[PDB]
């Protein structure tokens, strides 16, 4: 139960934005340019990590 | 000079303009990022019976 309780709270923790406009790393690059987009991903890669 | 304040949608989703974008040949189970009006996803698409 345990174990299991865990696994799932790893992917409903695919949810949150971190602070950012988009809470999904596929359409941060499709609708923002590096240089202001990839300060938005600097909060995704360092929320799910 | 005119100040005419305008506004359009802010933050909606697809309504019945169409910008001038062209079309292709969809995916159906390919694990890529995908393209379906503007939306853009990645990892696996599988297909359920919802």
């Amino acid at each position: 139960n345990q174990n299991a309780q865990a696994l799932n709270t790893l992917v409903k923790q695919l949810s949150s934005n971190f602070g950012a406009i988009s809470s999904v790393l596929n359409d941060i690059l499709s609708r923002l340019d590096p240089p202001e987009a990839e300060v938005q991903i600097d909060r995704l890669i360092t929320g799910r990590l | 000079y005119r100040v005419v304040v305008l506004s359009f949608e802010l933050l909606h989703a697809p309504a019945t303009v169409c910008g001038p974008k062209k079309s292709t040949n969809l995916v159906k189970n390919k694990c890529v990022n995908f393209n379906f009006n503007g939306l853009t996803g990645t990892g696996v698409l599988t297909e359920s019976n919802k």
